RNA sequence: GACUCGGUGAAAUCAUAGUACCUGUGAAGAUGCAGGUUACCCGCGACAGGACGGAAAGACCCCGUGGAGCUUUACUGUAGCC
RNA sequence: GACAAUGGUAGGAGAGCGUUCUAAGGGCGUUGAAGCAUGAUCGUAAGGACAUGUGGAGCGCUUAGAAGUGAGAAUGCCGGUGUGAGUAGCGAAAGACGGGUGAGAAUCCCGUCCACCGAUUGACUAAGGUUUCCAGAGGAAGGCUCGUCCGCUCUGGGUUAGUCGGGUCCUAAGCUGAGGCCGACAGGCGUAGGCGAUGGAUAACAGGUUGAUAUUCCUGUACCACCUAUAAUCGUUUUAAUCG
RNA sequence: GAGGGUAGCGGAGAAAUUCCAAUCGAACCUGGAGAUAGCUGGUUCUCUCCGAAAUAGCUUUAGGGCUAGCCUCAAGUGAUGA
RNA sequence: GAGCUGUAAGUAAGCUUUGAUCCAGAGAUUUCCGAAUGGGGAAACCCAGCAUGAGUUAUGUCAUGUUAUCGAUAUGUGAAUACAUAGCAUAUCAGAAGGCACACCCGGAGAACUGAAACAUCUUAGUACCCGGAGGAAGAGAAAGAAAAUUCGAUUCCCUUAGUAGCGGCGAGCGAAACGGGAAGAGCCCAAACCAACAAGCUUGCUUGUUGGGGUUGUAGGACACUCUACGGAGUUACAAAGGACGACAUUAGACGAAUCAUCUGGAAAGAUGAAUCAAAGAAGGUAAUAAUCCUGUAGUCGAAAAUGUUGUCUCUCUUGAGUGGAUCCUGAGUACGACGGAGCACGUGAAAUUCCGUCGGAAUCUGGGAGGACCAUCUCCUAAGGCUAAAUACUCUCUAGUGACCGAUAGUGAACAGUACCGUGAGGGAAAGGUGAAAAGCACCCCGGAAGGGGAGUGAAAUAGAACCUGAAACCGUGUGCU
């Protein structure tokens, strides 16, 4: 979740944020299932619930 | 070097050209006391009552040289090993009799 | 309390000072300049007219493309909300 | 040599004086260097000598080089010393006299008389301070005067607990918090549980005694916990007395 | 009375811009930091030669700045000066 | 190798040639607090459990071990729930935690005053501050590169290119790179195809798993096909890793080390005068004034029981290497790319190619894919989506040896004697203060005085050098006088 700028349309410059689109799955963790926040896009891709 | 007990001449100060001998060393500060030189008057309060005293005061070692066992002169000196011991000649003769 | 005597003993201030008045003159209201008029040298107790008296780089007024707080249908944004 | 020129603020140009250090050369100094003090000396100026006194170990001169290189002003900074001036003040109030001690007494000690407070200027306990407490010695500084005195200086001493107030007991507000929840990092919150009195529980009183401690020391008479012996009651240890 | 809680882009306020360590239209300390100051004050030895300006024009400019005018130093040309 | 019991002077009592004090190497001891870790707490304190042990008729007391939380490794046990699992318990290990010069380095997050003669894009500046991780360096690094010659051949750093090309309210300002010249120089390991085993399903075919071998690239390499070949090389700084022997240097204490006398002045000579000497030594500091020859030293030469640090030679430990076929099989996927929103690149989204982050989409397989500043075609160069890597470079709280046309007590560190007096609830701020003499010889004794101070006497070259002690300016305060 890195930083950048919110600009205007006069191109003032405003501190900002860009989160991830996490989720509570339930995933397969060692032996037992947990349940833990993953990314969508993560999940369209490397893991099973 | 000299020792406790030698037998010396001073070579610089009001009492140039006296003989006495060494009785104190004081390693540290590097000053010898020597018998008839160098005489002070010490004002001494009763503590019986006391007076004017006269003992000698330290002299600076530089100011002090040996004397040549034999032709009696003054002299350096320098080192030498002999059964692996260190002795003390003269730069003009041989062996320095320094035992006390 | 003040005043006189014994003890102890500060402060703000201060260019150097042997530091009069009148009518003028002058950065236009003079102890220090001009022309006069008064006045032997040195203290103590009192009074408050002047020294534009002391104290505080005027708070009024104006200036600086100096600050700050507040307002809004000033400009530009933005936390939030839909 | 003739002739001419020479007031000056912002400001331009030129030529110099002096200070500290370096290089090379050449010098001076315990028969007295630098510094400081005084003089009636020299140069157009900044400035340079000489003589005498003080001082007690370093210092000039010539040519060149290099700079923390020159102060009278900044309500400049630091130190010292004046003026105002023997001036203002000496912080609520009742003292007098006799005796003593001392180099020295309005001011210290003792006595008598007088006066002031008395729902308090009296007597206890907390906070807070931290040796100021006691004895002997002292009088430079401190004490708004003085001082022989002192909360000041020197030397040596003084605080005693099963029961008093805390801990080996309890919890309030609050603070922390194993696992846990959340959060760019740092970290924020919170469950069980802990900590935390200003409250609840809880066994000792009278007298004697020191220069300085006392419900603590001493005498008398008590009480409260815990341990071991001496024992009636104890009777499967379900039960029974017992404990839980 | 004792023990505690709220902290400056904040807290608390029976509301006064009121209080938050003798300070509050935004506490105190250290750092960016020698902030910036077209404003005021100050800026240390000597002599010699020459010697102004307080005006155009533009300027968010008017007690500031820029080019020209007037001063000085050096070189050059040669009647162009009065 | 003769004195010694800190600065530190005294007295006392002692130690030491049977070798003390002192210097270097290696050991032993090392209270309490503090990450502080048995529990608590207002640091330097209070209160405990368990196991041994001393003591007591027995309690009380004492001594020695052990007892934090996460983590790792075993074992046992096991809830709602039947198997299971979450948990729970026991035992071994000692992995983390905190600090700094944290200066330099790499990451996360990130201002404002200021400049533009106001100010908002821009600038100050990815700077200050804050947080995390480390090392003696870190980072980068072995071409999906730079280019356009007849090319070069990992990275980093210095000089130039150049205040150029470019960016920019095209304002203020910001500002490269390739070529060329140098320092230093180094390259490697995987994933995959394939092969050999082992194991579970399975039906013994296949799938999958584990170990090992093989294998690593561009004018394409490797698998496979075939043909020629063997222990010399390599090594602990990457490229695999341990440990022995014998050496050689360098540190960490030390030793030897040449050569001068006399007179004058003086308190004292190293000065002056005269006559000598040494030099691989005429650096420097002391000594009663200014010393090559008086002392400590210097040039030169010698030296280690012990512990470290390098470095050699053996030992040791590992290991075959070529050629032709070239397109049969393998060659890094939610990847490369794209759209939207941002950031970093000298570059302000623009002709923006090139490189990263968030959200959504989403390829190809050698007749492949990427770059050469929108895009297309042809040419040229390369082969992404895995990892490791010395040297040249940066810094100084320190240690050792030195240097200065650097300061000389209001200077130089705030501090020559201190982060102390003192100030503040706290974070924090923060001073002033060097010099007797060569040597204490630091004033016996007499007088006035309660003392303090003083006058003589004495010490000393000097006491107007007497501890408020080198020199001793000015302001300021007095006493006596020549003229007024
Ligand atoms: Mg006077």
């Amino acid at each position: 979740a890195s930083t950048g700028n919110r600009r205007s349309h006069a191109l003032n410059s405003t501190k900002r944020r860009w989160n991830a689109n996490l989720q509570k799955v339930r995933i397969l963790v060692d032996g037992k299932p947990k349940k833990v926040w993953v990314s969508a896009r993560a999940l369209k891709s490397g893991k099973v619930t | 070097h000299i020792k406790k007990g030698d037998n010396v001449k001073v070579i610089a100060g009001k009492d140039k050209g006296k003989e006495g001998k060494v009785i104190a060393t004081l390693p540290k500060k590097d000053r010898v006391v020597v018998e008839g030189v160098n005489i002070m008057k010490k004002h001494q309060k009763p503590t019986p009552e006391g007076g004017i005293l006269e003992t000698e005061a330290a002299i600076h070692v530089s100011n002090v040289q040996l004397l040549d066992p034999k032709t009696n002169e003054p002299t350096r000196v320098g080192y030498k090993f002999v059964d692996g011991k260190k002795v003390r000649i003269a730069k003009k003769s041989g062996e320095e009799i320094k035992s006390n």
